[PDB]
C-alpha cells in the first residue's frame, strides 16, 4: 500500500498532471458501463474526490477491482490528476487511478 | 430508427430533457449523435459481458435487464429490449434516472469525449423548436 500524499479536501485543480495517493472510504459507486465512477472521503463533512474509471483509458484490471467496491469500503487509491470546471456535478478534480487498494471491506 | 438532428431534438424538448438536471438541450442531441448517431436499434456489446442499448447507449449491468448480464441491477427496472422502439419515452425515463445518479452527464463517455465543454447548442440551432 503506497503512503497518502493528500487529503480528498487538498486535491486541487493546481495538482492537474501530478501522481497523488489518496486513502479514504467509498463515499459513492457509480456503474454506467463504459465510465464507473468511485467517490472517495478521508473526512465526514469534506470533499469526495471522483475516482474515474474509463474503458480504453483505465488499465483494464482495475475494472475488476472496482466490480469488488461497496460502498464503506477502506481504499488506498494512487492516479492522476485532472482539473475541470466546477458545476453542480463537477468537484472540479478527477482522479485517473493507476492502482487501486482495498484495506478493508465494510 | 433513425432520427433527423432536429427531430431528436424535438421528441427530447417534448420529453422535457430540456435543461433536465441542468443540461441544455443541446447536450442531449450532442450524445446521442456520438453515442448511437441518432440510430435507436443501436447495439454494442463490451469485452466485461455487458450491452449498451438505444439512442443513448445505456448499459446492461446497472441500468436494464437484458437476461445475460451478470451482476444485472436494472435500476431502471425496464428489458433492454424497451430501449430499442422508434418511440424514445423509455430511453429517456432511464437517462432521467442515470443522469441523477449523483455525477451528471458524466455517466456518458461518448458525451465527455465529445461534447462536454463544447457549444452543445450548436446541435439545436436553426430547428423549429
Amino acid at each position: 500500500s503506497p503512503k497518502k500524499t493528500h487529503w480528498t479536501a487538498e486535491i486541487t485543480p493546481n495538482l492537474h498532471g501530478s501522481e497523488v495517493v489518496v486513502a479514504g472510504w467509498v463515499a459513492h459507486l457509480g456503474d454506467y458501463g463504459r465510465v464507473k465512477i468511485v467517490k472517495v472521503s478521508d473526512r465526514e463533512g469534506g470533499a469526495a474526490v471522483p475516482v474515474y474509471l474509463e474503458r480504453g483509458k483505465t488499465p483494464d484490471h482495475l475494472f475488476k477491482v472496482f466490480a469488488e467496491l461497496s460502498r464503506e469500503d477502506v481504499v488506498v487509491i494512487k492516479g492522476i490528476v485532472e482539473a475541470t470546471t466546477v458545476t453542480r456535478w463537477d468537484t472540479g478534480v478527477e482522479i485517473f487511478p493507476s492502482e487501486i487498494w482495498i484495506l478493508n471491506k465494510a | 430508427k433513425v432520427f433527423g438532428r432536429c427531430e431528436l431534438a424535438a421528441a427530447m424538448k417534448r420529453h422535457g430533457l430540456d435543461n433536465y438536471r441542468g443540461y441544455s438541450l443541446g447536450n442531449w442531441v450532442c450524445a446521442a449523435k456520438f453515442e448511437s448517431n441518432f440510430n435507436t436499434q443501436a447495439t454494442n456489446r463490451n469485452t466485461d459481458g455487458s450491452t449498451d442499448y438505444g439512442i443513448l447507449q445505456i448499459n446492461s449491468r446497472w441500468w436494464c435487464n437484458d437476461g445475460r448480464t451478470p451482476g444485472s441491477r436494472n435500476l431502471c427496472n425496464i428489458p433492454c429490449s424497451a430501449l430499442l422502439s422508434s418511440d424514445i419515452t423509455a430511453s429517456v425515463n432511464c437517462a432521467k434516472k442515470i443522469v441523477s445518479d449523483g455525477n451528471g452527464m458524466n455517466a456518458w463517455v461518448a458525451w465527455r469525449n465529445r461534447c462536454k465543454g463544447t457549444d452543445v447548442q450548436a446541435w439545436i440551432r436553426g430547428c423549429r423548436l
